[PDB]
């Protein structure tokens, strides 16, 4: 309750503004920080702010409202690479350490111009009757329901950037040891687009 | 009220 | 750098014999802060002496007010005794009431 | 106009363990807080009636902030010994002062943040609140550290913002004692130095605030050469005293005027001797 | 700034009751240094901090941890007697004022029994012709399966150069047995290339998982291979 942020996820289309919001208890607090943390990496400083008002740095704007004990980070022209946990940090009165909020998950959805949703079977390179199911090229409003079974594995969606083509695509992976399990069934817990291309393997 | 500056010489 | 104390001895209010008052020794302009200040009654060290919180002026030189409740008389002689690293000998300033 | 100022003194004590740390706070010429590392409380303490109205949140925060300053100055004494190649056998003094001034409208006029080492200028924030004056090569090391860490930005936020907010809070809540003028009660004394010359001493007592101008004129020209002017001194009741003296040729005491100027005076005052 | 703060080790498995020290170093002459832990849903919790050489102070969760700052550049975090509750990601930070710069973190897993440590099995899955047909793109899938603890770095190598472009690795692993705290993990990654690049057999595609497990200084009693720190790879060639 000392530094409060909503957990999110806050979901925003690329090109739109993202407002990460933060409230703090100690009215005498003099310093306010925004940190970005990518999965399995360390916090990186985005902005510090000290006075009521605005502070800008590239696409980032921090705004401090000491009267309402409220501080925001605005990401202008949001990009998928902005997807991360944003951590608010406040130094209370006479403190010599920062108090961190528990953070807000931001997901910036790529604009899939020509969605081509499909479920492909991929076979193990080193020979086997072993396979995975790849759901790919779906619109960024498609979400992927994790597995209802304990012997069927379904990953969350993952944004992949072929930087040289400036081409972003969504994908999830499904696999299982069960003989009956088939790609055509893999993603049936999920709301997958009508017109999802199912080739036969 | 006092300044909360952390800077050392 | 070192600076020798300026010394002023005086009463809070104009002195009327028998009327309860305060005896002040204001030491200012000195450096460093280590200073010995005693109020004297006919050369005898008064024991219940208060002093202000150490502060300083624009030029960083310190000042301190030493004081004690006293009732002046026509008879009793009052002084302030100051020693400081700058002083080869204690400086004694007599309270000149009719200053 | 009005001011808030905090004064810090840190003194190393070679044989006697931890350094001495004294903090005083003033609004104008009225002390309102103190801290002394050698007092029993180990708390920021009230020194004016109005500040005692503040509740425990205020005292806890100020006590935390003041003890945090003393820890920083403990390390500063050690650093400065390094910068000046000094041993622990000598006693050394760090002084620090900061605050803000406001106009009659209570809007910011200017800020201050300065340090001294053994009674000499070390480093100060310039009047523009953006750049540092380093007094010597030791202070240049501090300056480069402070420039690299963008210290001036956070300090400026305090001096222009928080400092001004605290001063307005104190001026409103302490208005009885802070938003007052006590006019000087003036008088004159006469002392024969010789048979050919006497001393005229012009008195101003019981005034607040401390700012005052005592001037002596002999036939309408200020005696800037020949006037002794004692340092303004506290009465100990929250008021100030000052005197200005001239040695005059005996029987020509008529020919000298003392002019008193003070905020509390609607008309500048003027004295001459009465025997 | 972040680059000025160094932290070792990167990964450690400990037996309950074992000792270790985490080293934080900064070459920035920073007065202030910080040890935090980060646990899901908790965010960063301060363990201990330091305002200078020879001085330390309790943070929010100090119990079970000690620290030393005998030298200004180094802040040591000591685990006297490792407990399962100390399983966490540890970050150190330093500041000149209050702006903190963070080290790269230390992933610690504390185990009752090291018999539960397993390296990954790694497989690469070849693009479907249906995808190459429909999209003129080819997605390779890497699966890293049955590893514990979750101390892995997955990387893609194309013609012996590490690639960043065209890759998406699961931001978190699947638990194979979600009911259990010592469940083994599965991790998927994709590498997507043009169908031309895939079909030119001059091109080599390798999926590498660096696993951080036991040392040689760890005792091994079990029948199966000692699950030491090791790279496990799977690969494929381009094909027209
Ligand atoms: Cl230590």
């Amino acid at each position: 309750k000392e530094v409060e942020q909503n957990s999110g996820p806050l979901s925003v289309p690329e090109g739109a503004i993202a407002s990460l919001n933060c409230t703090y208890s100690d009215r005498g607090s003099q310093s306010f920080f925004w940190y970005r943390q990518y999965s399995g990496k360390s916090p990186e400083l985005i902005m510090s702010i000290y006075s009521n008002g605005d502070k800008e740095d590239g696409r980032f704007t921090a705004q401090l409202n000491k009267a309402s004990q409220y501080v925001s980070l605005l990401i202008r022209d949001s990009q998928p690479s902005d997807s991360a946990t944003y951590l608010c940090a406040v130094r209370g009165t006479g403190r010599r350490a920062l108090t961190f909020g528990s953070g807000t998950r931001l997901q910036v959805q790529p604009n899939i111009q020509n969605p081509d949703p499909a479920v492909y079977q991929l076979r193990d390179s080193k020979s086997s009757d072993k396979s995975v199911c790849l759901f790919t090229d779906f619109d960024s409003q498609t979400n992927v329901s994790q597995s209802k079974d304990s012997d069927v594995y379904i990953t969350d969606k993952c944004v992949l950037d072929m930087r040289s083509m400036d081409f972003k695509s969504n994908s999830a992976v499904a696999w299982s040891n069960k003989s009956d399990f088939a790609c055509a069934n893999a993603f049936n817990n999920s709301i997958i687009p009508e017109d999802t291309f199912f080739p036969s393997p | 009220g006092l300044y909360d500056g952390m800077e050392h010489l | 750098i070192q600076r020798t104390p300026k010394i002023q001895v005086y009463s809070r209010h104009p002195a009327e014999n028998g009327k309860s008052n305060f005896l002040n020794c204001y030491v200012s302009g000195f450096h460093p802060s280590d200073i010995e200040v005693d109020l004297l009654k006919n050369g005898e060290r008064i024991e219940k002496v208060e002093h202000s919180d150490l502060s300083f002026s624009k030029d960083w030189s310190f000042y301190l007010l030493y004081y004690t409740e006293f009732t002046p008389t026509e008879k009793d002689e009052y002084a302030c005794r100051v020693n400081h690293v700058t002083l080869s000998q204690p400086k004694i300033v007599k309270w000149d009431r009719d200053m | 106009s009005h001011s808030m100022r905090y004064f810090f003194t840190s003194v190393s004590r070679p044989g006697r363990g931890e350094p001495r740390f004294i903090a005083v706070g003033y609004v104008d010429d009225t002390q309102f807080v103190r801290f002394d590392s050698d007092a029993a409380s180990q708390r920021m303490e009230p020194r004016a009636p109005w500040i005692e109205q503040e509740g425990p949140e205020y005292w806890d925060g100020e006590t935390r902030k003041v003890k945090a300053h003393s820890q920083t100055h403990r390390v500063d004494l050690g650093t400065l010994r390094g910068y000046y190649n000094q041993s622990e056998a000598g006693s050394h003094t760090v002084q620090r002062m900061y605050g803000c001034d406001v106009g009659s409208d209570w809007r910011f006029l200017r800020g201050y943040h300065q340090y001294a080492y053994d009674g000499k200028d070390y480093i100060a924030l310039k009047e523009d609140l953006r750049s540092w004056t380093a007094a010597d090569m030791a202070a240049q090391t501090t300056k480069h550290k402070w420039e690299a860490a963008h210290v001036a930005e956070q300090l400026r936020a305090y001096l222009e913002g928080t400092c001004v907010e605290w001063l307005r809070r104190y001026l409103e809540n302490g208005k009885e004692t802070l938003q007052r003028t006590d006019a000087p009660k003036t008088h004159m004394t006469h002392h024969a130095v010789s048979d050919h010359e006497a001393t005229l001493r012009c008195w101003a007592l019981s005034f607040y605030p401390a700012e005052i101008t005592l001037t002596w004129q002999r036939d309408g020209e200020d005696q800037t050469q020949d006037t002794e002017l004692v340092e303004t001194r506290p009465a100990g009741d929250g008021t100030f005293q000052k005197w200005a003296a001239v040695v005059v040729p005996s029987g020509q005491e008529q020919r000298y005027t003392c002019h008193v100027q003070h905020e509390g005076l609607p008309k500048p005052l003027t004295l001459r001797w009465e025997p | 700034m972040n680059a000025g703060v160094t932290q070792t080790p990167k990964f450690r498995v400990l037996k309950t009751g074992q000792s270790m020290t985490l080293l934080c170093a900064q070459d920035m002459n920073h007065d202030y240094m910080y040890w935090y832990r980060q646990d899901p849903g908790m965010g960063l919790r301060l363990i201990h901090y330091s305002v200078g050489e020879g001085t330390t102070a309790k943070g929010e969760v100090p119990d079970g941890y000690n620290v030393s700052r005998l030298k200004k550049q180094n802040f040591l975090l000591g685990l006297e007697s490792a407990a399962p509750s100390q399983t966490s990601v540890y970050f150190c930070a330093s500041s000149f004022t209050d702006t903190q710069y963070f080290g790269p973190g230390t992933r610690l897993t504390v185990l009752e029994d090291l018999k539960n440590v397993f390296p990954p099995e790694v497989a690469v899955f070849e693009p479907s012709e249906a995808e190459i047909s429909h999209t003129q793109k080819a997605t390779l899938v890497c699966l890293a399966t049955g590893f514990y603890p979750d101390h892995v770095e997955l990387s893609w190598w194309v013609n012996g150069k590490e690639v960043h472009s065209g890759v998406c690795t699961d931001p978190q692993p699947l638990k194979e047995q979600p009911a259990l705290n010592d469940s083994r993990y599965a991790l998927s990654s994709r590498l997507r290339v043009s169908a031309t690049f895939w079909q030119d057999p001059r091109n080599h595609f390798r999926c590498q998982v660096q696993f951080y497990g036991l040392s040689e200084n760890d005792e091994w009693t079990q029948d199966r291979a000692k699950p030491v720190t090791q790279i496990v790879s799977a690969e494929a060639w381009g094909r027209a």
